[PDB]
């Protein structure tokens, strides 16, 4: 579609977050837009397609943005959502959730929920395989199985992967076993801070055919890290992992500029992820950009860097 | 501040053959290795190209390595044959024949340990590695196999160090063997992800400066192995002698390269003159001309994004600067519009020996796509038929393999065009 | 009583080479560093050598070794001349985090040790450009700890201004962006130089259409001689740079002058004109000789400092002051009635045996706060805000380590430099 979806969600205070007894520093409005207030002490206002609180239903915010998104893959095209913010509890919630009680699981088994729905539905010959991918170290990882390369197939813009290990699955907590699965192999970093630093550009794959003819359905789960600085971090080996991450953000944060322009020739080979996912953004599909945050004040710089990465120019 | 220099291909060991020629005299090194030169500029900056042997000995920072003797043969039994310790000569037999499989995909492949050691044991002896430098072309077989196979490794062996190769293009006038376009798709298949430059150099275009510039009758491999060479020295020798604006070849890359896969270049000598005046703005004019283009492209056809003009000499920096913006002044449409000051200069204090100016023009221009359409129009014909591709074949290559060779290579026609206009 | 003096890129340190060029010739010092039969840029050793209060440090290696192994070797000491290996490349990130970090604390000990080694320490003034990637990015890291150390010193930048026209470099507007926010922050008082102006002087006022990087640093070295080597000698009216920044810098962010030099003269023509002080301070006010590429008719001006050399009656400078504002064409601001600070010292300027400036009897050179500087911002915003609307060449830095939001976040620092540039004159 012609406009990209960007969207902001807001975690929840913690308890450890409430022991400082620190104060908030957004104000919700409405669906749309949500003020995020800044103490130094302007009140800065920050306007885009959607946003959502603390305050929010995890199937609420799935069913705005994961329910219209769905249909789309079957019908025909496809469809991609990202999951960009640094570590922390909103980034879970927002994936997975806690998951529990079937309606305040995170946007993943909401949509595995509402897969499984469409496969009682409606019966058609429903086929689906799923790859689990990331990207350490600029080398595409096999999440599921690595045991050399992961090898790119493409007669216009149909990109697929060899070496990836595609499992035809048809029940909700296969996958579910598979993420964990995921991360055990998924490699992470050891630190005084953040040792849970496991920094990787990830895609998560749901392949579905429901042909009858041949009707193909693909969904993609990208799991974006967060833009780091070499400063902060503090490291003397981390830092080859942190300037290929941030590198491969801005070539991501290129093309999507070279998308809303309407410009003649978008890049993809630069990147390896926009050349193993070109179609999926660039076609009559649509994209939904997450910036996930936590509130107070101190990841207040990081608040306002992912404001300028959900920034877009509009006539 | 040490630059590792290997030489590849029947073409590229002819052409680092007059190269380490013009060198030796740059600092009054004798054929055998022992400095007779006169000057302390001429004995501080000879680590970076060669190794300080006992009894005053320099052996240059050179490996030759090809599948085929025969050119060695000459160049050891020929002069600055014995400048070299016999050690870098790491070759074998059974050439590839001009295959690129042969040269990359298998055999010269075994090779290649026996070259990257030669590599680690120089690269060990470097206190400070300062980056790579090759010497190859596209469409030859030894020239491109182990030419793109020997980088792939190093890049991943030395992912800091600055890529930077000499590369001769088909011509749109010979097709010496009728597999040229092959070869040079499979190269930039790997050229573009694995260098951060390259010097794109037609044979026609030094045909046509020995002929309409230099006015010589029959301009021999010696002419033109001489005329590319002068270019190479021109590169570095601003970051060796001392000059006004020092210039490494990192303050060229993050001078010319604005998009990460655009990193080819049309070098061009300044002041190339016949045996029958001299200022900056006379060179320039030189820089600036098409003749001069020692690539096959019209650079008025296309436009510019950036262009380093390396000085060599005693040259008053306004009476460079000024004609420098000069020639923005002229043709402001052959520039590209967001970038405010399209060229770079470079004032090297030291000229070379007899001239006292010379430059060197290198670009990036839109114009580079004309070459890259010679390539796959001439892969489109060529695969419809798959006329002589059963070698390759035969050799485990597969047509998705070459499709997705020219897909990458039609990706890079894409980017000039869009930023052209 | 005492000053200290960086020199880092291959800009300032090759300025440096000029300035004590200077020093050395202003008391018969020679390149060893003893009089052939004044405590203030110089350590006396017991054996007569004078070693300078200077550190050379650079990433490159080519011009530390010019200095010694040309001449004035003998003078500063070995342990001074800091010598990177590796190129700063031309990125601030290489020198304000990657390469530079590896070395700073080998540099910040020598301006520890040397500070140690004065008493009665007035500041330090470094040397660097805008467009540079020494003189950017470790400058950048080299005066923030310089503020946490030292957070009571005078710090004053010789920086470089990229010009609008002639740049020698493509990626000099991405580099001022980020120099400048660590500039704003901590700087005390930074001077800025367009190349441009330099040669215009010198190819119309000094009649030389050849000019080198030697000769536009003799003019360069001639001014920073009349700031400081001069006024740490006696005079008529002496003036400190302590109290400079309450003089020239009226609030906390407009600490950015303007120098020049009014007795540029070839050695021919000042045959001709005996140059009175009447004449000098209105060829300090000429809009074709501020040194810098911008309009001072198209700008207020706040502040104005009148640097003297040489023999010079101040109840004539009363005069000559009370002409400029005879002759007011110059927009002043309603803020400030008495923007004029003259200070006199007794020494005369002196002359470079090889530079093309005759040997007048007087000199005066002026520094200046004029709100034409927003006009010059503007044009360097210019130049990055189409780069980063591209995204051009950010992939050398981002692959060095810094992140997108930055560069538009220095952007309004820049851009709120912009407003206060605006809100400064059309205040009544
Ligand atoms: N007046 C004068 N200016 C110089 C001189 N050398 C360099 N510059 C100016 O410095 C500006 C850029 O700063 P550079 O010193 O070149 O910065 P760089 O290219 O990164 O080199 P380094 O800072 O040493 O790493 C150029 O635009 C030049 O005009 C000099 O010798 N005299
Ligand atoms: N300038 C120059 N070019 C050469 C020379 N020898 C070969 N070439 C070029 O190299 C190309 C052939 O590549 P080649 O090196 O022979 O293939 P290889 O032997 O398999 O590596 C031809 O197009 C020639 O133009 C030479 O001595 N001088
Ligand atoms: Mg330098």
């Amino acid at each position: 579609n012609q406009n990209i979806q960007v969207y902001v969600r807001v975690r929840p205070l913690n308890s450890r977050e409430r022991c400082i007894r620190s104060a908030e520093v957004v104000d919700v409005v409405g669906p749309r837009e949500v003020v995020t207030r800044h103490t130094l002490k302007l009140t800065k206002k920050f306007t885009f397609d959607r946003s959502f609180g603390p305050e929010s239903k995890q199937c609420d915010v799935y069913s705005v943005v994961v329910s219209p998104l769905i249909e789309e893959v079957l019908n025909g095209y496809n469809c991609t959502v990202f999951a960009y913010g640094q570590t922390g509890t909103g980034k879970t919630h927002t994936m997975v959730g806690n998951w529990e009680d079937d309606s305040d699981i995170g946007i993943i088994p909401r949509a595995l929920s509402h897969l499984f729905d469409e496969l009682r539905m409606m019966e058609v010959e429903y086929t689906m395989r799923i790859s689990y991918l990331e990207l350490y170290n600029e080398e595409l990882c096999d999440l599921l199985s690595t045991d050399t390369k992961i090898r790119i197939f493409d007669k216009k813009g149909s990109v697929i992967i060899q070496g990836l290990e595609e499992i035809p699955v048809h029940s909700k907590d296969d996958v579910y076993k598979l993420l964990e699965k995921g991360k055990e192999r998924r490699k992470t970093a050891t630190t005084l801070m953040n040792a849970q630093s496991s920094r990787s550009h990830t895609v998560f794959s749901i392949v579905v055919h429901i042909r009858e003819m041949l009707k193909i359905g693909k969904l993609n789960l990208v799991d974006l890290a967060g833009s780091e600085n070499v400063s902060k971090a503090g490291n003397e080996i981390r830092v080859r992992e942190t300037v290929n991450i941030n590198q491969s953000l801005l070539t991501l944060g290129r093309v999507i500029t070279a998308l809303v322009d309407r410009a003649p020739h978008v890049p993809y080979r630069e990147s390896k992820l926009t050349r193993l996912l070109q179609e999926s953004l660039g076609g009559r599909t649509k994209t939904s950009i997450i910036a996930t945050i936590s509130p107070g004040h101190k990841d207040i710089e990081e608040t306002l860097s992912t404001l300028e990465y959900a920034h877009r120019a509009k006539n | 501040r040490e630059i590792v220099h290997i030489q590849a291909g029947q073409c590229g060991n002819q052409i680092g053959a007059k190269f380490w020629e013009v060198i030796s005299d740059e600092h009054g090194i004798d054929p055998t290795g022992s400095y007779h030169g006169d000057s302390d500029l001429q004995l501080e900056r000879i680590n970076v190209y060669y190794n300080e042997a006992a009894g005053n000995k320099y052996v240059p920072r050179a490996i030759l390595v090809d599948l085929e003797p025969g050119t060695m043969d000459s160049v050891r039994s020929g002069p600055f044959g014995q400048i070299f310790r016999p050690d870098n000569f790491v070759f074998g037999q059974s050439g590839a024949g001009n295959n690129w499989a042969k040269g990359h995909y298998t055999e010269g492949a075994e090779l290649v340990d026996s070259v990257l050691d030669v590599v680690r044991k120089e690269s060990e002896s470097c206190d400070c590695l300062q980056g790579f430098q090759l010497t190859h072309s596209l469409g030859g077989g030894t020239g491109s196999g182990m030419g793109t196979l020997l980088i792939s490794k190093i890049r991943e062996e030395y992912p800091d160090r600055i890529m930077n190769t000499f590369s001769v293009v088909p011509s749109p006038k010979v097709s010496d063997t009728v597999v040229e376009p092959y070869n040079a798709t499979l190269s930039v298949h790997q050229l573009v992800e694995n260098t951060d430059e390259t010097y794109c150099i037609d044979n026609e275009a030094l045909y046509d400066i020995c002929f309409r510039t230099l006015k010589l009758t029959t301009p021999t491999y010696g002419d033109l192995n001489h005329l590319v060479s002068a270019t190479m020295s021109g590169v570095t020798t601003c970051l060796r002698f001392p000059g006004q604006l020092n210039a490494d070849l990192r303050k060229l890359a993050v001078n010319m390269v604005p998009f990460p896969r655009l990193h080819f270049f049309m070098p061009g000598f300044a002041p190339l003159t016949s045996r029958g005046a001299l200022t900056v703005p006379e060179l320039t004019q030189q820089m600036f001309d098409a003749k001069n283009m020692m690539a096959a492209c019209d650079p008025r056809h296309g436009r510019y994004l950036t262009v380093a003009a390396v000085f060599r000499g005693r040259m008053s920096m306004k009476e460079v600067d000024e004609q420098m913006l000069n020639v923005q002044n002229k043709n402001s449409s052959y520039f590209v519009e967001w970038i405010p000051n399209n060229v770079k200069t470079a004032v090297c204090d030291i000229p070379p020996r007899g001239l006292k100016m010379s430059a060197t023009f290198i670009g990036n221009s839109t114009a580079i796509q004309e070459l890259f359409k010679r390539i796959s129009e001439q892969f489109t014909a060529m695969f419809r038929r798959k006329a002589f591709l059963h070698w390759y074949t035969g050799e485990g290559m597969d047509e998705m393999e070459f499709t997705e060779a020219e897909s990458n290579m039609n990706d890079l026609v894409s980017e000039y065009q869009q930023y052209q206009d | 009583r005492e000053c200290i003096s960086i020199h880092v890129g291959q800009a300032g340190v090759q300025i440096g080479n000029a300035c004590w060029e200077l020093y050395c010739l202003e008391h018969g010092i020679q390149p060893d560093g003893q009089m052939p039969s004044f405590n203030t840029f110089f350590s006396e050793t017991g054996a007569g050598k004078h070693v300078p209060r200077a550190v050379f440090v650079d990433l490159e290696p080519t011009v530390i070794d010019e200095v010694r192994t040309g001449t004035y070797r003998q003078l500063f000491h070995p342990e001074q001349l800091i010598t990177g290996k590796e190129d700063a490349a031309n990125n601030y990130a290489r020198g304000h985090y990657t390469i530079g970090k590896e070395i700073i604390d080998l540099v910040l000990d020598r301006i520890r040790k040397l500070a140690d080694q004065c008493t009665g320490l007035q500041g330090f003034s470094v040397f660097h450009s805008f467009g540079g990637g020494t003189g950017s990015g470790f400058t950048s890291l080299l005066m923030e700890r310089l503020s946490v150390d030292y957070g009571k010193k005078s710090k004053l930048e010789f920086s470089i201004y990229p010009a609008p026209q002639v740049s020698t470099a493509v990626v000099e507007p991405y580099n001022s962006i980020l120099t400048t926010h660590t500039t704003l922050e901590h700087s005390d008082c930074a001077f800025m130089v367009d190349n441009e102006a330099i040669y215009d002087i010198c190819r119309r006022n000094l009649d030389i259409e050849r000019p080198t990087y030697t000769n536009l640093n003799r003019l360069i070295g001639q001014i920073v001689s009349s700031i400081t080597a001069s006024l740490r000698f006696d005079g008529a009216l002496n003036v400190d740079l302590t109290e400079f920044q309450t003089n020239l810098v009226p609030y906390p962010r407009a600490h950015f002058p303007l120098a020049t030099y009014a007795p540029v003269i070839s050695a021919e023509k000042a045959y001709h004109e005996q140059l009175s002080v009447a004449e000098i301070t209105n060829a300090c006010f000429e809009p074709a000789n501020q040194m810098v590429k911008c309009d001072p008719r198209h700008g207020k001006y706040m502040a104005c400092c009148l640097l003297y050399r040489g023999d010079v009656v101040p109840k004539d400078v009363n005069a000559a002051i009370a002409t400029i504002k005879t002759k007011r064409t110059i927009q002043f601001v309603d803020w400030c009635p008495t923007g004029f600070k003259v200070g006199i010292n007794y020494e005369p300027p002196t002359v470079v045996p090889g530079g093309d400036l005759a040997k007048v009897q007087r000199a005066v050179c002026m520094l200046s706060n004029t709100t034409a500087i927003a006009e010059a911002w503007a044009r360097l915003d210019h130049k990055f805000d189409l780069m980063y609307a591209k995204r051009a060449f950010v992939h050398w830095y981002v692959g060095e380590g810094m992140e997108e939001g930055e560069f538009s976040e220095a952007r309004e620092d820049m851009a709120a430099l912009e407003k206060d540039y605006e809100e400064v004159g059309v205040d009544s």
